[PDB]
């Protein structure tokens, strides 16, 4: 399937202090990896899967070098823009950052990705074509001038078609183990009887990675639209996944309904109804 | 300011007396700075894990709160958030239908 | 592998 790499890099101002609390994390498909947070005893890039044990000291120092060079960058971004929307340091504010790569399943570059955004709106963000600029309103203008002037488009080009592609190739070779890896969910559906002659029936999916997932419900055929009730996919908290459908259906026809789960993990598309205790 | 989307749940499905850990899962929030607390009978759990604060393509904010907890016919779970977005704390009861 | 950014804001 695709794949991607991304940095989100948050920093924030902290009111009385010159230097602000810098986070950025790493993701490979979606998974972090790598994460520097400026708030720890030492802070350094620290691996966050498994198989990223396997890069020597000098990558985690290099890693390290460039967060503290953002560290700066970030608070001198943040001290402009302070100025650009007159606000006071008496506050804390939010600069945000996302940037990478998309790869097709054959690994070639599909995207280059770039964007920024203050007190949590986009603010400016580079187009797909990796050359010209998105200002989000009047003070973002001015940054998006100064960048022209700089050429900074081009120096970001280099890095998300180039380090950004091969790093990912050598992430995505490193991590196959752990990347291919899924597990599929575990289903069943309950009952939870309601008003006017109606029972509601909610069919649950856990234990499942990755989080992408469908689950659908129909009366004997046919696919069910808008009456159905749908939690937005959670973590179980030990690296797994859940999600619940619900459809509201007359106390006579609970067995005459069924539920569906669609993921990448299962040998074959569940299909499950309610069934008597 | 983003208003918190809350949902308290169990890890595993639930068993009366059967050890099982709840979730807190606190989501599109914005500014990052929020207040969770997790409450067993209305009263604030001392032992809550809490996950490092990350952020999703939309910009806002998500974190997860957690703790071990024995579901019972007579007790009650609860999430407490506290976030600048809301003029009152908001709280979500553990329903373990959902 | 992370990158740094040119000019600042």
């Amino acid at each position: 399937g695709p794949h991607s790499m991304r940095y989100f890099e948050t920093a924030v101002s902290r009111p009385g202090l010159e230097e602000p609390r810098y986070i950025s994390v790493g993701y490979v498909d979606n998974k972090e990896f790598v994460r520097f947070d400026s708030d720890a005893e030492n802070p350094r890039y620290e691996p966050r899967a498994p198989w990223m044990e396997q890069e020597g000291p000098e990558y985690w120092e290099r890693e390290t070098q460039k967060a503290k060079g953002q560290e700066q960058w970030f608070r001198v971004s943040l001290r402009n823009l302070l100025g650009y929307y007159n606000q006071s340091a008496g506050g804390s504010h939010t600069l945000q950052q996302m940037s990478g790569c998309d790869l097709g399943s054959d690994w070639r570059l599909l995207r280059g990705y770039l964007q920024f955004a203050y007190e949590g709106r986009d603010y400016i963000a580079l187009n797909e074509d990796l050359k010209t600029w998105t200002a989000a309103d009047m003070a973002a203008q001015i940054t998006r001038r100064k960048w022209e002037q700089s050429g900074a488009a081009e120096h970001y080009k280099a890095y998300l078609e180039g380090e950004c592609v091969e790093w990912l190739h050598r992430y995505l070779k490193n991590g196959n183990a752990t990347l291919l890896r899924t597990d599929s969910p575990k289903a069943h559906v309950t009952h939870h009887p309601r008003s006017k002659g109606e029972v509601t029936l909610r069919c649950w999916a856990l234990g499942f990675y990755p989080a992408d997932i469908t689950l659908t419900w129909q009366l004997n055929g046919e696919e069910l639209t808008q009456d159905m009730e749908l939690v937005e996919t959670r973590p179980a908290g030990d690296g797994t996944f859940q999600k619940w459908a619900s459809v509201v259906v007359p106390l006579g026809k609970e067995q005459n309904y069924t539920c569906r789960v669609y993921h990448e993990g299962l040998p074959e598309p569940l299909t499950l109804r309610w069934e008597p205790p | 300011q983003k208003t918190p989307q809350i949902q308290v749940y169990s890890r595993h499905p639930p068993e009366n007396g059967k050890p099982n850990i709840l979730n807190c899962y606190v989501t599109q929030f914005h500014p990052p700075h929020i207040e969770i607390q997790m409450l067993k009978n209305g009263k604030k759990i001392p032992k809550v894990e809490m996950s490092d604060m990350s952020f999703s393509k939309d910009w806002s904010f998500y974190i997860l709160a957690h703790t071990e907890f024995t579901p019972t016919e007579t007790d009650t779970y609860a999430c407490r958030v506290k976030h600048d977005s809301m003029a009152e704390p908001k709280t979500v009861y553990w329903d373990r239908d959902m | 592998a992370s990158n740094e950014d040119m000019e600042t804001m």
